[PDB]
RNA sequence: UUGAGAGAUACAAUUUGGGAAGAAAUUCCCAGAGUGUGUUUCUUUUGCGUUUAACCUGAACAGUCUCAUCGUGGGCAUCUUGCGAUUC
């Protein structure tokens, strides 16, 4: 129970399931859409502090 | 004065006024996607998401007379909006002429250009000046002086309306000052040592500020009237008040007030004043302020529940333990708390809805369970104070005032 | 310039045999299908026969579900597939004579004037690089 | 619903047989 | 010329005209409108330049209708007399199609600036 | 009627600003107290509010529009079907070889 | 030889020597474009997944397709006859096609085969101002879009606002490289059906029909209300 | 659909059997075609009408 | 050994559903999903990723003259036996 908790959190929570040739995918809701902007796209987020925490610049 | 939180996996890289004269203050702010978010300031709820219709928005700026919008995206596009049809209507205007690399910031000349620097290390000027011939073409194209051993981004774009020049600042340090027409050089200073994140001019133009990740902030100054009637500015001074990254400077001077803040990657704000930068003294802001509590103890048990982004937790005095604490993720942000006196039931509640949690102390542990309410589930909750042990009293994002466990009169405000 | 213009034509008339035999076939659609559904037993169920309504012959192949002959055992099958491959052998023999007639299109240009060198790549492809002077 | 369900399958059966393929499929 | 789509910036013409000079010391362009006409109908072109600058703009005007029929790139340039120079002949030259290659030299080059010129269609 | 003249001119009218002829027919038909007037697009502005006309389109007259534009033709005129759609292809094609010339 | 019907009737599949798909005829006779013309006493024009896109949905597999025999469609980005022609055969000459386009170099083609079809009548304005076109049709069926703008779900929001009845269809055809490149085709079509049942259109099914074309999607959706 | 076609087309544009069978077996192609009975090549004489 | 996360890919039973046979027990066909055991694909992740490199370019083939093309003769059949392509 210890090495699964992360697999049935995931596998519970996760939708659009494939069902043969189809992927059946959860439409979201106007709650979410509507109190929140939505997520940053982590790779843009990354390569902008990963520029200014590139090597060249030595930080300490 | 106010407070709008967003939630997991949220960020904000800009945000933008508009106010046209006789109308309501808006407010729009890009985070790392697609989409635009126009903000209403009386909820503190996002009243507009305007997916803008290509790629993930790098920078935004507005018009001057703020009537149209720029969004500067990841795949080279500069995507004009149209803003002015009323406070939440945003409608798509025109996509500019496109590029290869992501324009990474913008600004305007005035309702005619717009100009944007671009992670190529170069810096294009397009036409914004709807019924012309060359309109949303790129006119022009400049190159920064790259650096030698990686590339260079142009991170840092002002247009200086006394003059006629565009200042930016790169990644290599340098800040580089262009003569609009003939879309040129006049002068380049070798000023920081790392990127220069952000830069802000005053009124007049007389002096430019700068700043980045080398945490050292530049002034340029033009106040001579020699440096006014040969268009020269000098490196005039340089202040080390920050304390690991400035990313955003900017400048507000009026009758009685002209000051230049600035912050970055330590938390905290500084204060400077614009006209006496080297001269004067300066304020660095508590990190945090608490106006808006995420503490509060119950004397009983004498225990201490405090909440950061979407977890409580909950300790006791003694030394300390702690015992319990409710990392709710089906929760998405968090806002303000309250337990019940007796230390019973807590209510954690955010402006989309809110919820209550039994609360049994079976020893160096707690035992936590929901009690369902679908009113709480669906109401909107700012501040929730506990009349009893039982009835509580919400007020509602809306400006509503119930009493649950159910509506106060509440007279209206001249406007 | 005779013989190019030989194999360009034989390369056309192939080229208009594929466009137009191509055009008279029907492929096998591969497209991902995704279905937007409520809450989630929706999606934990089969999709029950939403648009297959029979779970043997009309479900799995899309070129026509349904809503309820000179030997069909095998000869229309081997007439489809010889179709199919008289397209591909269409395509082959185009292929073919679009590489000849580019061998020979750079030939006659090698021939025609102006300075030139034999380039020799890694592997002994050998190309003409031509002297940069413009035509008098 | 025999008489119905049976002739339906039959009907799709002797329409669907006669457009597809098993080992032509893969060729 | 107002109905001269697709025009190139600075930038974008001097990378176009640089990669149309080593596609003519490499002999791989079809310079002539009917030339670029005949490498449209063979599909082997790669991208087509044209003009802004020929004072019938409507001898031109036709290829793109034929490019976009087989989706092959197409751009303006504002010069007939840079485009002759960059093709390398003594008269100015109205069109020009780069033909395909797939052991050429300059092939990065040719993708390189194919992709910017469908980048803005 | 199927005039080209009167069909272009009113369809010039719809393209652009509403104040035609016939909207000024309409203003004359409709003066009792300055009444309250529904128009469809709201850059008809001149002719919405003109003269003693207390015009409003916005967000709900889009919602009318469409129930009174679903039922034109079963109780509006004397018309039917096949003859609106008739007469909205006449117009549409006067319309068309108007702007795209010939 | 031998022509079976599909789940729409106005399609067909011809099957036999090539079992390819097919529409009738509305015009008598003739073609219009080349297409092949399959006589069974009966007149019927073969649609080609490439040539078109509708079809490549039909091949991939739309189940309610709200385009039918018994409803009028509203056309937004055909630009020449070669898929309202097969749009015209399906619903047939009980209903009515607004081909509605912007660019008026082939909207030549567009009104030279709506004189030949009364099932087809154009319009030769932007889809972005459906008020310029308000005077001429209204409260149509189901909406097609085949635009390849940047704002498509805009663009069509406002035409199902203007003209699309209350549970009506609404077909988009969504091409990656119009909204944005370099990134896949999965996160902008997910963002497209956001977008669009940001608006009042349930989204039913997308299907990414990939071997008639590279990174389209077609999604098909509810017009609520 | 003739605008869209070369001029070379356009020169040899009646004579497409002569020109075809001068180019599937390697011989010759004419010259003229339709544009033959066109007054200029009328007013040359030579080979310059073929020019 | 990517420290971690996700996708395809073999084996096993346990299964989910649509039809046909039966009194049910259950059978039969079909389409699927999920878990354990192997390969492999993608994103961070640190010693460092190489901190330079690759490619293009300037008058950069050619006295032992270089190259093209059409021919002629000869070798290789103990095989470069030679493609409208240079076999020496």
């Amino acid at each position: 129970i210890k090495t699964k908790k992360r697999k049935t959190l995931k596998n519970l929570r996760k939708d659009s399931v494939k069902r043969g040739k189809f992927r059946v995918q959860l439409l979201s809701t106007t709650q979410d859409s509507k109190t929140l902007p939505p997520k940053k796209e982590s790779s843009i987020i990354r390569s902008k502090d990963r520029w200014l925490n590139r090597k060249a610049l030595n930080k300490g | 004065e106010m407070v709008i939180e967003g939630g997991k996996d949220r960020s904000i890289e800009g945000l933008c006024w508009s106010n046209v004269n006789g109308e309501s203050l808006r407010l729009f702010s890009i985070g790392g996607s697609t989409v635009v978010t126009e903000w209403d300031l009386a909820t503190g709820l996002p009243l507009r998401n305007y997916d803008c219709n290509s790629g993930v928005i790098w920078s935004i700026s507005i018009n001057d007379s703020q009537d149209k919008l720029s969004v500067g995206c990841d795949n080279g596009t500069v995507v004009l909006i149209d803003i002015s049809g009323g406070p939440g209507v945003l409608e798509h205007d025109t996509i500019l002429m496109r590029q290869e690399a992501r324009v990474l910031t913008l600004a305007w000349k005035k309702d005619d250009f717009v100009i944007g620097g671009c992670s190529d290390g170069r810096i294009r000027i397009w036409s914004a000046q709807k019924n012309d011939e060359n309109m949303g073409r790129l006119l022009h194209t400049m190159k920064v002086d790259k650096a030698k051993k990686e590339s260079t981004l142009v991170w840092s774009v002002i247009y200086l309306p006394r003059t006629d020049q565009i200042a930016s600042g790169d990644s290599t340090g340098s800040i580089k000052f262009w003569d609009f027409q003939f879309a040129t050089l006049n002068q380049s200073f070798k000023a920081h040592d790392a990127d220069v994140l952000c830069l802000t001019t005053d009124t007049d133009n007389n002096y430019v500020f700068s700043a980045g990740v080398d945490r050292k902030i530049f002034q340029f100054s033009q106040n001579t009237n020699k440096s006014q009637k040969n268009n020269r500015w000098v490196n005039s001074s340089n202040r080390l008040l920050h304390g690991n990254d400035i990313r955003a400077i900017c400048a507000y001077q009026s009758k009685g007030a002209d000051f230049l803040v600035s912050g970055g990657v330590e938390k905290t704000l500084v204060i400077n004043s614009l006209t006496s930068f080297s001269n004067g003294n300066y304020r660095k802001m508590p990190t945090v302020e608490p106006y808006s509590k995420n503490v509060l103890v119950n004397k009983e048990q004498r225990l201490v529940v405090s909440w950061s982004e979407s977890t409580v937790k909950i300790w006791t005095m003694g030394n300390y333990k702690l015992v319990c604490k409710l990392t709710l993720k089906d929760d998405q942000n968090i806002s303000t708390c309250s337990l019940s006196p007796d230390g019973q039931v807590l209510v954690v509640g955010r402006p989309s809805t809110t919820k209550v949690f039994h609360l049994q102390p079976v020893g160096n542990k707690l035992k936590v369970t929901k009690l369902d309410n679908d009113l709480l589930l669906r109401t909107s909750t700012k501040l929730v104070k506990f009349i009893d042990n039982s009835k509580i009293v919400i007020c509602s994002c809306e400006d509503d005032v119930f009493i649950v466990d159910q509506e106060v009169e509440l007279l209206e405000v001249t406007s | 310039t005779q013989d190019s213009n030989y194999v360009r034509t034989l390369r056309q008339i192939e080229l208009k045999k594929l466009e137009k035999g191509a055009k008279q076939l029907m492929f096998k659609s591969s497209g991902n299908h995704t279905i937007f559904v409520d809450s989630r037993e929706k999606m934990n169920e089969f999709t029950p026969e939403k648009f297959f309504n029979t779970t043997s012959e009309m479900v799995n192949r899309s070129e026509n579900r349904l809503t309820k002959s000179i030997m069909p055992k095998e000869s229309l099958d081997k007439k489809k597939l010889k179709k199919f491959k008289q397209v591909k052998q269409h395509l082959q023999r185009e292929t073919q004579l679009k590489q000849v007639q580019q061998r020979m299109d750079a030939q006659r240009e090698l021939l025609k004037k102006g300075s030139k060198k034999k380039i020799v790549d890694s592997s002994g492809k050998i190309s003409f690089k031509w002297k940069k002077q413009r035509k008098r | 619903r025999k008489y119905l369900n049976k002739l339906i399958k039959r009907n799709s059966q002797n329409l669907r047989s006669w457009d597809l393929e098993e080992e032509v499929r893969d060729e | 010329n107002p109905k001269a789509f697709p025009l190139a910036d600075a930038a974008l013409t001097q990378q176009i005209l640089d990669v149309v000079q080593q596609a003519a010391n490499l002999r791989q362009l079809k310079k002539g409108a009917n030339e670029a006409t005949k490498t449209l109908n063979r599909g082997i072109s790669e991208f087509i330049i044209m003009a802004a600058d020929c004072e019938p703009i409507e001898i031109l005007l036709h290829l793109p209708l034929l490019c976009e029929d087989k989706n092959v790139p197409y751009v303006f340039v504002p010069s007939r007399v840079a485009l002759g120079r960059a093709c390398g002949v003594s008269r100015p030259v109205i069109a020009a199609s780069i033909t395909t290659n797939d052991a050429s030299a300059i092939k990065t080059q040719i993708y390189a600036v194919k992709d910017k010129i469908e980048t803005l269609l | 009627a199927a005039n080209a003249l009167e069909e272009a001119n009113s369809i010039i009218e719809g393209k652009v600003s509403s104040q035609l002829e016939k909207l000024l027919e309409e203003i004359k038909k409709d003066k009792k107290s300055t009444l309250i007037v529904s128009e469809t697009k709201l850059a008809n502005a001149i002719n919405k509010l003109g003269l003693n006309f207390n015009v409003v389109s916005d967000a709900v007259t889009l919602d009318i529009y469409r129930a009174i534009k679903e039922y034109l033709p079963e109780l509006l005129p004397g018309m039917s079907d096949n003859d609106l759609s008739k007469m909205s292809l006449g117009l549409a094609h006067s319309i068309g070889r108007h702007k795209l010339k010939f | 030889v031998v022509i079976e019907p599909h789940r729409h009737a106005g399609v067909y599949i011809a099957r036999g020597k090539e079992d390819l798909l097919v529409t009738k005829n509305m015009a008598p006779g003739e073609s219009v474009y080349g297409e092949k013309r399959i006589s069974v006493k009966v007149e019927y024009r073969v649609w080609n997944p490439f040539r078109s896109k509708l079809a490549a949905g039909i091949m991939g597999g739309l189940d309610e397709l709200f385009i039918a025999p018994g409803k009028k469609v509203l056309y937004l980005g055909a630009a020449s006859g070669t898929s309202v022609s097969h749009v015209s055969d399906v619903v047939g000459p009980e209903g009515v096609v607004y081909a509605v386009e912007f660019s008026h170099r082939p909207g030549r083609e567009l009104i030279s085969m709506a004189k030949k079809r009364p099932n087809i009548i154009p319009i030769i304005e932007d889809a972005r101002h459906p008020q310029k076109y308000r005077m001429l049709i209204g409260m149509v069926d189901c909406v097609f879009a085949d635009v390849a703008q940047p704002d498509q779900a805009r663009i069509i929001a406002l035409n199902s606002h203007m003209f699309l009845k209350d549970q009506g269809g609404v077909v988009i055809s969504i091409k990656a490289n119009c909204i944005d490149s370099t990134v896949d085709a999965e996160t902008v079509f997910a963002r497209e059906v956001q977008k669009l049942r940001e608006e009042r259109i349930k989204p039913l099914e997308q299907l990414t029909l990939e071997p008639y074309e590279r990174d389209h999607c077609i999604v098909v959706g509810r017009y609520m209300r | 659909s003739l605008a869209k076609s070369p001029a070379s087309t356009i020169q040899i544009l009646g004579a497409e059997k002569a020109l075809f069978r001068a180019l599937k077996t390697k011989h010759d192609t004419p010259k003229y075609g339709l544009l033959y009975h066109a007054s200029l090549v009328g007013q040359a004489t030579g080979k310059n009408k073929g020019k």
